[PDB]
């Protein structure tokens, strides 16, 4: 997207968001990170929502294929075309946070982010591995962004609680350590819970949002 | 078991 | 998908079906029509769903750009953009239908079957385009599609009736004719409530099912 | 106005 100006590839991810083209948004917001200036807060969500709605439509779609694969070559054969692409929107996405956005992230909102989309993009590589290297590039990268959203966030910030969701869920589905899950989200929730009296009404409602979220996943797995 | 649905 | 076999195209189509991966299914039923071989009742279903998703999802961004685009030069580019994007779509079906589909075509299941598709994806380019030869067009291939069905096939016959269905949908929203819209509507439920005593219950639903959508879009214009 | 959902 080198011919178009950085404000235009935004504006059009804004509209493919509106017009459910995730695809489109994605190569919009990727040309705009290669524009080679650091993003924005809105523009990091822009970032995020195009790849993970990209991504979670490829691992939906894997998941079909590998379960009528487990239960002619076709049904591998094909399985293993969406899983390849998989891996590539991940490899780009890991290859965008590597080249540069990551190592220009100097606030914590901003490095956080990176760090827990770095987190989740390996995991989603290690759903389909067959691996270890893998689970552990994505340990250390959600590693890094809990030790920084702790030092640096308040408990009821919306990306340290949506980081320590996907991190216990990595615990519980990759890296076969419930317990480790179910602890990470009861101490996220009991910390959040009593940071609340400190914020707003908007801000209470964000947080709230996703302390659901780790309670849900309590409940499951408990 | 589910991530941030985002 | 020259390399690949015609029934490993159709074995494909169906699994992307099940993956809800609609572009693939398009892309493995083209390559299975250009094997050259006539299409059975259920390849051509699989044909016409493909393409249906694929152009439905373009159709429904188009709608949502034009929207804005009604309320820079970015919204105009990016929906001329879609708009293109769509026509290839309509293009390619087109292609389809005349090399060498409806011209190889002799059962009337099979001849209205396509020239029901090939006024639909005219319509699909008439509802962008700014015109009256596409209009005409769309309007030729149901008029022919619609005159065989009258000789050829019972008044319940779901592919008879979607095509007077969509026939009356092209009447009301493209020609400017709602009144020729709702009399085809309203012809076409009559005969084919005359003839429901005739049907099997499996047929029975199958017709009882498409009469219902003559019946919605009735209560809707009237 | 529906067409066929198809
Ligand atoms: C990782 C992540 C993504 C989005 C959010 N968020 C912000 C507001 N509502 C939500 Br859900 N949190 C964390
Ligand atoms: C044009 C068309 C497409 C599908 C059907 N159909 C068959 C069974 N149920 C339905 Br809806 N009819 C017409």
């Amino acid at each position: 997207m080198g011919s178009m100006e950085r404000a235009s590839l935004i504006q059009k991810a804004k509209l493919a968001e509106q017009a459910e083209r995730y695809e489109d948004m994605a190569a919009f917001m990727k040309g705009a990170v290669e524009k080679g200036e650091e993003l924005s807060c809105e523009e990091r969500n822009l970032l995020s929502v195009a790849y993970k709605n990209v991504v979670g439509g490829q691992r939906a779609a894997w998941r079909v294929l590998s379960s009528i694969e487990q239960k002619g070559p076709e049904v591998r054969e094909y399985r293993e075309k969406v899983e390849t692409e998989l891996q590539g929107v991940c490899d780009t996405v890991l290859g965008l946070l590597d080249s540069h956005l990551i190592k220009e992230a100097g606030d914590a909102e901003s490095r956080v982010f990176y760090l827990k989309m770095k987190g989740d993009y390996y995991r989603y590589l290690a759903e389909v591995a067959t691996k270890k290297r893998i689970i552990d590039s994505a340990r250390s990268a959600y590693q890094e962004a809990m030790d920084i959203s702790k030092k640096e966030m308040p408990p009821t910030n919306p990306i340290r609680l949506g980081l320590a969701l996907n991190f216990s869920v990595f615990h519980y589905e990759i890296a076969n350590s419930p317990e480790e899950a179910i602890s990470l989200a009861k101490t996220t929730f009991d910390e959040a819970m009593a940071d609340l009296h400190t914020l707003s009404e908007d801000s209470y409602k964000d947080s709230t949002l996703i302390m659901q979220l780790l309670r849900d996943n309590l409940t499951l797995w408990t | 078991a589910g991530s941030i649905p985002g």
